[PDB]
């Protein structure tokens, strides 16, 4: 997944408005591969979540 | 709004089904995307209903006998005083318009009675609104005038086609509707049409329908080339697959050899990842 | 980095064929964002005209009532849009229509008996059997009576085939055309098919050339491979003829030699108006209605 | 026994939508 | 191989079999039901 | 019954096309496939709206209890 | 209007770098195209639209950013680039029919 | 307002009238439709 994907992956289930949360705001991992394009993984859009 | 199915067996034709069409053909894929069907439901285009879509009505028809031997009960009104506003449904006859509106609660059929003189309305109580279609006059056949004392009214009730209602194909695949989406958020094919069905394809390795494959590759095949396969079982062999034989005929029409159409996805608007498998069912 | 003026010098647009119903032109170097948007307005949020109430009066043929009124708001109209503003619903029918929004098409028809020598079709056994499109008379009231003169309401279709009759049967109806978006209902789409692919990116990666290319252009259609001679070239003369079928996959010899790929950037639009507007005037809107959007947006207070 | 009768004279209506020939 | 008619059927349509019935086949429906009826007063003896 | 205007999955209106596509295949002697290209459906999901139609309203308008026989 | 935008503080910050906003009568159309438009901005953090059910006509629109700027002046920015989009896709679509 | 089911001679019929067609022996009559306003929608 790429940095536009890896986050609606996330505001689509989190829901930080409706309350699935506790920290009231929630926050991003680094990235699996920095060069030359950052890129993601499942196993870590599911470790986020 | 009942087709003859493209794919039919020899037999079809013999007694002549067509005469009285029981179904008829829907563009049909199996895809996952919508998400709210799941190994039994199916979703129904919004477009695809809001043209008439499996449309279909009812007829309830009700026998009114009247006077539960001199006869007092008598079809229509008297003399003395009676509220308005029901008017709009009977007539001066003691009939009822053919046509009107007629929901739970509303005069069907209104009687003067001369023990009471009053003119009391017979309601209709039932679970659906229904109109009025036509309504039969019966007298009994005597020497001497005898008025009528039994109406047969007829009903129709508009049967729009909502969800829940157990939709299915002639392989035995019985689902429901979960709810009918829009047509912009349905996943569009190359050509631009929209599947306005699309069946769960987790419920195949369970409910073992290859039919509904094999049919939708004749489906398809059939309607390119106008020209009908006739279903007849027990006529191929391993040797000549009808997925083959099939294949061939989308192949050379331009279409692929396994029948998959690649598509779009109509929320996102981007290919999805593999050619993905389409066709007509009845 | 990205910025307008970068987009601006990178965005541009080619025509495959010009119509007065279809439309085909290939929006290149822009993002499916926007192409699902532009495909998503012209199909559920643009305005249409279509039949919303109908009132009969009598209906004695063998097509009921509701039946019948579904199919005439079925019918399109080849009326202009923007002549004509929005009803209000919750204002009663008296003060909902009046002369600049509600548009009143009539329909009367009473079939009867023609003797004939006797098989016989209704057309020369009965008068007035078959109830066409161009039966509906449209009927100017209000204001304005002279806006419409020089373009009359008529059906698109006036072949359209509505009901058929017998004699004793007869039909007349009072029917009102409305305003309505595409995700209301779908009388109210005024574009058949509107929908974008991408372009099939055909690379070549090793020398076919040879009677492997003479068995590569039977595959694809035939105005998309092509070659200067026998040998020292196999290109692809036109990259949009193509179709994305994978056929040449199931070839031992040209499973690997090969691969469809996808450009990211090239879409084609194929629009194919219903005859209220042209194909052309429907996207214009369609991304009037988007930039409105916008501004409805832009220019508005925030709560709480 | 007969494998299959296959079509006869067939012809190709596919993508390509804004121009058939 | 197997056409599926829209000129033939619409014809029947338009002018019913005035003579013997068309689709010869669809007698067996009623078949036993009529022959049993049937033979309570046709044939020798009544 | 009656012939379906503004085919459910395209869109395009049929019922203009039903009488054509029978003269097609009385008075020319035309084939199945070939009528539908030449009187303009291309799409396979319009294709099947009149290639499939039965047309069972002619069958209706038999019976006219509005009139003697 | 006061229906159309709804600023509802269920989930925003203090500073604000991060907020939700609730906007009625949208959908993918708006929801795909400005966050594509919003998420080009170097300054956002986290962005994303999440829809509340089908069944309903709602869609909530998720914005953080980082410092130096709020994230209501973010999303006036995608508006603004947004609609110099459609301008510069539709002005050129104008001047393009012309050179047929 | 009524019409034959056998002979379909349109005629009414008032009170203290037997159930019988002025034209054919018939005991079955049905009841034509009356011109009202109707409303509708295209739906
Ligand atoms: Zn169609
Ligand atoms: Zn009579």
């Amino acid at each position: 997944f790429t940095r536009e994907q890896y986050q609606q992956y996330i505001y689509g289930c989190i829901r930080p408005e409706d309350g699935h949360t506790t920290r009231s705001k929630i926050v991003t991992l680094p990235p699996t591969i920095f060069k030359p394009y950052p890129l993601w993984t499942g196993k870590q859009i599911i470790t986020t979540v | 709004t009942g087709q003859t199915p493209i794919v039919k067996a020899n037999l079809y034709d013999d007694y002549g089904m067509d005469n009285f069409p029981n179904g008829f053909n829907a563009v049909v894929a199996v895809i996952s995307y919508t998400g709210y069907d799941m190994d039994d439901a199916m979703i129904i285009n919004k477009s695809a209903d809001e043209r008439g879509f499996g449309y279909g009505t009812m007829y309830k028809t009700e026998k009114v006998d009247l006077a539960l031997d001199p006869i007092t009960q008598h079809f229509g009104f008297g003399n003395d005083e009676w509220p308005k506003e029901w008017l709009e449904k009977l007539d001066e006859d003691g009939l009822p318009y053919i046509g009107t509106y007629v929901e739970e609660g509303d005069p069907i059929c209104a009687y003067f009675d001369d023990t009471l003189n009053k003119t009391k309305i017979k309601t209709y109580h039932s679970s659906e609104p229904a109109y009025i279609e036509e309504v039969n006059l019966i007298g009994d056949e005597s020497n001497k005038f005898q008025e009528l004392q039994t109406v047969s009214i007829k009903y129709r009730i508009r049967r729009t086609p909502q969800i829940g209602d157990k939709f299915s194909s002639r392989h035995g695949q019985k689902g429901v509707c979960s709810r009918k989406w829009p047509t912009i958020d349905m996943p569009f094919s190359e050509t631009g049409i929209q599947p306005d069905i699309i069946i769960n394809p987790h419920a195949f390795p369970s409910r073992m329908t290859i039919g509904m494959f094999v049919e939708s590759l004749a489906g398809k095949a059939g309607a390119l080339h106008g020209i009908a396969q006739d279903s007849t079982p027990w006529i191929f062999n391993e040797d000549d697959t009808p997925a083959d034989y099939f294949g061939e005929q989308l192949a050379k029409a331009g279409y692929n050899y396994h029948g998959n159409e690649p598509m779009y996805s109509g929320a996102t608007g981007e290919e999805l990842r593999a050619d993905i498998y389409v066709g007509v069912v009845y | 980095e990205w910025n307008v003026e970068k987009f601006k010098k990178d965005f541009e647009v080619n025509i495959s064929s010009l119509d007065a119903r279809e439309a085909n032109f290939d929006l290149i170097n822009i993002d499916t964002s926007i192409a699902n948007a532009f495909r998503r307005i012209m199909i559920s949020e643009v305005p249409s005209v279509a039949a919303e109430y109908v009132y009969f009066f009598n209906n004695t043929s063998v097509i009921q009532d509701e039946v019948l009124a579904h199919r005439i708001g079925l019918v399109p109209l080849k009326v202009d849009p923007d002549m004509l503003t929005w009803v209000d619903s919750n204002l009663p029918d008296d003060e909902k229509f009046t002369d600049e929004n509600t548009i009143v098409l009539s329909l009367n028809v009473k079939c009867t008996r023609n003797p004939d020598a006797p098989s016989t079709d209704p057309k020369e056994l009965y008068n007035n059997a078959h109830v066409y499109a161009r039966d509906l008379k449209f009927e100017p009231q209000g204001r304005q009576s002279t806006t419409f003169a020089d373009c009359p309401v008529v059906p698109a279709d006036p072949d359209i085939l509505l009901a058929k009759l017998r004699p004793g049967q007869e039909i007349s109806l009072k029917a009102h055309c409305i305003l309505g978006i595409g995700g209301d209902h779908a009388k109210f789409s005024p574009v058949s098919t509107a929908s974008y692919r991408l372009l099939p990116q055909i690379n070549i990666l090793q020398p076919i050339k040879g009677e492997s290319a003479r068995r590569f252009q039977k595959c694809f259609p035939p105005g998309v491979i092509g070659i200067d001679e026998g040998s020292d070239e196999a290109y692809v003369k036109d990259a949009r003829k193509d179709t994305v079928s994978r056929e040449v996959l199931r070839y031992e010899e040209f499973a690997d030699k090969v691969k469809l790929g996808r450009v990211r950037n090239h879409f084609i639009f194929n629009v194919e108006s219903a005859g209220a507007m042209t194909p052309e005037e429907i996207f214009f809107k369609s991304v009037r209605i988007l930039k409105n959007k916008a501004e409805y947006l832009k220019n508005c207070p925030i709560t709480q | 026994r007969k494998d299959v009768p296959k079509v006869e004279g067939l012809k190709l209506e596919h993508f390509a939508t804004g121009y058939d020939a | 191989t197997a056409d599926f008619r829209t000129l033939e059927r619409e014809s029947r349509f338009i002018n019913p079999p005035k003579d013997k019935s068309a689709f010869p086949l669809l007698q067996e429906a009623v078949q036993p039901h009529i022959g049993s009826f049937n033979a309570l007063t046709e044939g020798p003896d009544g | 019954m009656i012939v379906p205007v503004r085919c459910f999955s395209c869109g395009k209106v049929v019922g203009d096309k039903w009488e054509s596509y029978l003269n097609l295949l009385q008075e020319d002697e035309l084939d199945e496939g070939t009528a539908l290209s030449r009187l303009g459906l291309k799409r396979y999901c319009c294709r099947r709206m009149i290639l499939t139609h039965v047309d069972l309203i002619e069958k209706f308008l038999r019976y006219n209890p509005l009139e003697k026989r | 209007d006061r229906e159309k935008i709804k600023l509802l503080t269920q989930a925003t910050s203090e500073d604000g770098t991060s907020a939700s906003f609730q906007i009625v009568e949208e959908d993918h159309t708006l929801g795909n195209a400005l966050r594509y438009v919003i998420m080009k901005n170097p300054d956002v953090e986290f962005c994303g639209y999440s829809i509340p059910h089908p069944s309903e006509n709602l869609l909530n629109i998720r914005i953080q950013t980082y410092g130096e700027t709020t994230a209501v002046d973010a999303l006036q920015k995608g508006l603004k680039d947004l609609m110099d989009l459609c301008d510069v896709v539709e002005s050129k679509f104008t001047e393009k029919i012309k050179s047929m | 307002k009524y019409i034959c089911a056998e002979c379909s001679s349109k005629l009414s019929l008032s009170r203290t009238d037997a159930v019988r067609c002025k034209d054919c022996g018939h005991r079955i009559l049905l009841k034509a439709r009356t011109k009202r306003l109707v409303q509708f929608e295209a739906r």
